């Protein structure tokens, strides 16, 4: 039952076809449900009335079948458009849309043929084994507020580092990975640390 | 009159003129999307025949029409529950907000659930719920997820997005101060973190005012929930028309079956009952066909709502106008009687000023291009500023990069690239 | 229940994931006997939010998940004339 | 006024002359008994899928 | 019985009382001739749109 969605479509189509076939055995008010016997045991006048009843019943059944097939075809077309969009954005590229190509951070996708559909294998990145750290929006050094260029200020209790937001890679607070914006009075929650300057030890 | 499309505005375009915003507005806007309709079950035999054996025996000649109608209606009914599951059950673990709500000045009181409230909804949720307004074999099946349970999904999603940001959308929820989450969302739209941190109080006040204005608009203005009320009215009208069709004789002597049985012999009564049966069956088939079409429309709406919940609430979307008008910052879900209301918090630049802009700067016979900003000029001096906010900075080697000599570039100007 | 009268299943205080949906938040599942329960929406996870605390991942997982999407159904043709009349 | 239902007693108050009652879809929902002039009420006999 | 079809020598085994055979969806698919009493698989002759 892993491929439940495809089996559902197959079962719906088979059930609709079987119902349409079984509707041929209904009388619809006629003396007999088989046309050959009606033509065999009736004169053209009365046989005409019986055949008219059979015709109206079978035509109504066929109209119902075609209407439900059209609705199911619209649903299948919506599904196929979604599948084409997922092929374009998940397989032919890397998607930033959340949950569009799997639960997690999308990395890539692989298509696989199915008897009446497509199976997408979404390879995604899921963070795990998180740890709690102390954190500050900025760092006040020499009366200047330093903000991380692309990371996060974190603290294990005694030292402050810059780490990328989705993986713990602590790094020394430096001018290379931070930028200065004004004094440290305006920002709320700023802490004090020394922003190591690479140039000074070389000089 | 002949309608006017809009105010004729000619942009002051020039080949060396740019407009940089100097301020912003935090705008929260509501988007209402239906997710489900009432699950209605129509027993074909009771509707067409009531409680007559002769009518049932005559209807048997038509075959599996009634069973097909019932299976289609059951499919619609289960599809409604599937739609609700897809829209709201997008969260693993029911997250809860901390007892102490220190969110950097942002006030989610109107959006968070209220214990004194009957269904533990939010204030806005009762607003939305208050705005909106068994016979002949008709039954209404209750939805699988009751209003309290959908409200609890909404509370879980809201608490997760407030506390952990978008992290809970990918994997386990990772706590982060709301100020820093808002700063990262600012980085998403191309605005640096210092803009948020230096303007944190102003942005919190703007968000609070926008939420209060949404509250006032919902409380005072009626017909805001037009789509949900339209769906409810359409379903009620369809059911009422189905009931009313039982009062039509369809060419028979009477529209009531027992009278035809009582005052006629079974031969002619058979023909009259056949006329009534075919008329009522046609009416029921029309009802089921229109319910299938409306269910397809509602399923499309619920798919769109689930996509918006995934890409606007569980994350930050770069798709234009997908999660509100402006630069999307974040979104909040709210349970609606038969849909969902997304409060989109977006960034809208404001108070723009015009400046003389240059593609590059020729210094020492070299062309310098901004790393992430734009070369603007107030009339006499040149600066690098970020595109979406006016923060002028001195032309330096750290914020610019060199590529070739300064003769190829069209529109290049002369300035000094200060070397720290 | 709000859905109706359920006979043959025993009510239990405990909440589990839904197995057979009865309705109005009530489901039924087989566990010797058939039990009926209000479904469990999920675990209660109160995230340790603080104004100066963050949670940084220290490891990751590469997860590959399957999504099945129908793209076509059987192309069927029903000749109206010979179906109705042979 | 022929029908099939459960004749519960209600408090609708029908005006001296009005005898029958109806609803939005015109279905007899109340009827006063000719004797004792009591408002009464009508509800359908219980039905539903199993 | 009456119809149009080819009559193949059937490999099916009718019980003595049984006379004809209907397949799924109630379509006659086998008949036993009276005089010689052997099973005949009826297959409708080929048809299709052009
Ligand atoms: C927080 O991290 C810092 C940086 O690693 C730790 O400080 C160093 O700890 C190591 C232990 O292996 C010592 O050898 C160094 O001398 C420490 N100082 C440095 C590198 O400057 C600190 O101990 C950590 N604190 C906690 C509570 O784990
Ligand atoms: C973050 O939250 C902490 C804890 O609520 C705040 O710490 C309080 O600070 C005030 C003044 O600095 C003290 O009077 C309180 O006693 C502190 N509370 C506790 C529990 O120690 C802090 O002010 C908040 N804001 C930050 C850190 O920017
Ligand atoms: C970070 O360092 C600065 C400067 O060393 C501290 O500023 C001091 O603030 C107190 C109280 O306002 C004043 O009495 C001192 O005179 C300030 N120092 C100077 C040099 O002006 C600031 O308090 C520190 N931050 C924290 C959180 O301790
Ligand atoms: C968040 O907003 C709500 C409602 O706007 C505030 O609740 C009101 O608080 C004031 C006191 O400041 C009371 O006089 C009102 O009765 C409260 N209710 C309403 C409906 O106005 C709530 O205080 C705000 N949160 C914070 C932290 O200020
Ligand atoms: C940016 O726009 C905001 C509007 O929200 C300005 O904030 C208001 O400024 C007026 C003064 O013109 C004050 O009377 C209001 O009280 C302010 N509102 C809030 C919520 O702070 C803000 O001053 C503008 N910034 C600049 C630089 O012009
Ligand atoms: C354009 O900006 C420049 C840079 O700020 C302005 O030049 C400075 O103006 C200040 C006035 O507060 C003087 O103190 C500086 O000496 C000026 N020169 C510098 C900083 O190099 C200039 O006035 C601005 N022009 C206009 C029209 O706004
Ligand atoms: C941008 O447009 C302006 C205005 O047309 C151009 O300035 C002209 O430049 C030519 C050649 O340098 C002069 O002969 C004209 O007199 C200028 N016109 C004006 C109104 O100043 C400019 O060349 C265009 N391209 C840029 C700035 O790169
Ligand atoms: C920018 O500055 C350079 C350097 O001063 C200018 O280059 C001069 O251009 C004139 C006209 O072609 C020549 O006669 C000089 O010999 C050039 N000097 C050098 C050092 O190459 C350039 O014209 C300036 N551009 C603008 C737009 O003012
Ligand atoms: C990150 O998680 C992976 C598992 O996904 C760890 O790899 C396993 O580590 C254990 C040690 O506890 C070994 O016994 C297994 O054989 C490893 N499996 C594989 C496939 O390598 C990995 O050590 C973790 N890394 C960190 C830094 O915690
Ligand atoms: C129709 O006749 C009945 C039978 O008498 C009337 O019911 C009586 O009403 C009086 C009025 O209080 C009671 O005291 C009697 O006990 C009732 N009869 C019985 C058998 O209980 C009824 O009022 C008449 N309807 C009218 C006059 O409209
Ligand atoms: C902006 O355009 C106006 C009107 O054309 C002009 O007067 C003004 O000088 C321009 N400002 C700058 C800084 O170029
Ligand atoms: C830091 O705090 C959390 C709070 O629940 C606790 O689990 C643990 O000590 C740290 N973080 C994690 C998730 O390891
Ligand atoms: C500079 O640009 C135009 C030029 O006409 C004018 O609207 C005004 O002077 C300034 N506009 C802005 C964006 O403030
Ligand atoms: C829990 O189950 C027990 C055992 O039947 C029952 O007595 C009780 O009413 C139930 N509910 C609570 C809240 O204890
Ligand atoms: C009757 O059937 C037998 C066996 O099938 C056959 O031999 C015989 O000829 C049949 N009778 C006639 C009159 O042909
Ligand atoms: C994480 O929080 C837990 C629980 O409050 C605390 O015991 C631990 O010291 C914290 N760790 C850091 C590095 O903040």
């Amino acid at each position: 039952s892993a491929l439940g969605k495809l089996q559902d479509v197959v079962n719906q189509n088979a059930q609709a076809l079987n119902t349409l076939v079984k509707q041929l055995s209904s009388n619809f008010g006629a003396i007999s449900s088989v046309l050959n016997d009606i033509l065999s045991r009736l004169d053209p006048p009365e046989a005409e009335v019986q055949i008219d009843r059979l015709i109206t019943g079978r035509l109504q059944s066929l109209q119902t079948y075609v209407t439900q097939q059209l609705i199911r075809a619209a649903e299948i077309r919506a599904s196929a458009n979604l599948a084409a969009t997922k092929m374009s954005e998940c397989v032919l590229g890397q998607s930033k849309r959340v949950d569009f190509c799997g639960k997690g951070y999308h990395l890539m996708s692989f298509p696989q043929s199915a008897p009446h559909g497509v199976v997408f294998l979404h390879v995604t990145y899921v963070p795990a084994q998180e740890k709690n750290f102390t954190t500050a929006p900025a760092i006040c050094h020499d009366g200047k507020a330093h903000f991380p260029r692309e990371g996060v200020f974190v603290s294990n209790g005694t030292h402050w580092f810059v780490t990328q937001r989705n993986f713990y890679e602590p790094q020394i607070i430096t001018t290379d990975n931070t930028f200065v914006s004004g004094n440290c009075d305006v920002v709320i929650g700023i802490v004090n640390n020394t922003v190591y300057d690479p140039l000074q030890p070389e000089l | 009159y002949t309608m006017s499309l809009g105010a004729e505005n000619s942009v002051a375009y020039s080949n060396n003129s740019i407009a940089i915003p100097t301020n912003f507005t935090i705008s929260v806007t509501t988007e209402i999307l239906p997710v489900s309709m009432t699950k209605t079950s129509v027993d074909c035999t009771m509707y067409i025949c009531g409680d007559s054996t002769e009518c049932s025996n005559l209807l048997l000649q038509y075959g599996s029409f009634c069973t097909q109608l019932n299976r289609a209606l059951t499919g619609i009914a289960v599809e409604q529950d599937k739609n609700t599951q897809e829209v709201f059950a997008q969260v693993k673990q029911i997250y809860k907000t901390p007892p102490i709500k220190d969110f950097g000045g942002f006030n989610f009181s109107q959006i968070l659930p209220d214990p004194s409230k009957p269904s533990k909804r939010s204030f806005i949720e009762d607003l939305l719920f208050n705005k909106v307004t068994k016979f002949n074999g008709l039954t209404v099946l209750p939805p699988l997820l009751t209003d309290e349970m959908i409200a609890q999904y909404t509370s879980a999603l809201l608490a997760g997005t407030i506390t952990s940001g978008w992290t809970f959308g990918a994997g386990a929820a990772l706590q982060i101060p709301f100020a820093m989450q808002m700063a990262y969302r600012f980085n998403g739209i191309g605005v640096t973190q210092n803009v948020l941190y230096e303007n944190q109080k102003l942005i919190a006040n703007q968000f609070n005012s926008a939420i209060g204005k949404i509250q006032d608009s919902l409380s005072s203005t009626a017909s805001a929930l037009g789509k949900l009320q339209d769906v409810v009215n359409q379903n009620a009208q369809a059911l009422n028309t189905l009931v009313k069709q039982l009062s039509s004789n369809f060419g028979a002597i009477s529209s009531v079956l027992n009278d035809i049985l009582s005052r006629l012999d079974p031969p002619e009564a058979e023909v009259q009952i056949d006329r009534l049966i075919t008329g009522r069956l046609q009416s029921l088939q029309t009802y089921v066909t229109q319910q299938l079409i409306r269910a397809a429309e509602i399923r499309a709406s619920a798919n769109l709502a689930a996509t918006k919940m995934s890409e606007c609430v569980l994350g930050q979307s770069k798709r234009v106008d997908f999660c509100g008008k402006g630069y999307h910052l974040m979104s909040f879900p709210q349970s609606a009687p038969h849909g969902v209301v997304f409060l989109h918090v977006t960034y809208v630049p404001a108070q723009e000023k015009n400046f003389t802009t240059a593609p590059a700067i020729c210094h020492d016979g070299k062309a310098h291009f901004p790393r992430e900003g734009v070369f603007v000029s107030n009339g006499t001096h040149w600066f690098v500023t970020q595109r979406n906010f006016y923060e002028p900075q001195i032309i330096t080697t750290d914020n610019t990069f060199v590529s070739g000599n300064c003769d190829v570039v069209i529109g290049i100007v002369n300035n000094t690239v200060y070397d720290p | 229940t709000r859905a109706g009268c359920l006979i043959g299943a025993e009510h239990v205080n405990n909440s589990y994931e839904c197995d057979i949906p009865i309705g109005a938040g009530i489901c039924a599942s087989y566990q010797q006997s058939i039990i009926a329960y209000t479904m469990s929406l999920g675990a209660e996870n109160s995230v340790a939010y603080s104004n100066n605390s963050i949670a940084i991942p220290t490891n990751f997982t590469i997860s590959v998940t399957t999504e099945i999407l129908p793209v076509s159904m059987t192309k069927t043709s029903v000749d109206c004339t010979m179906y109705i009349c042979g | 006024l022929t029908g099939t239902g459960v004749l519960t007693e209600s408090n609708k108050k029908f005006l001296p002359f009005q005898q029958f009652g109806r609803d939005i879809a015109d279905t007899t929902d109340a009827v006063r008994d000719p004797q004792t002039l009591e408002i009464l009420d009508i509800t359908p006999c219980s039905f539903g899928g199993v």
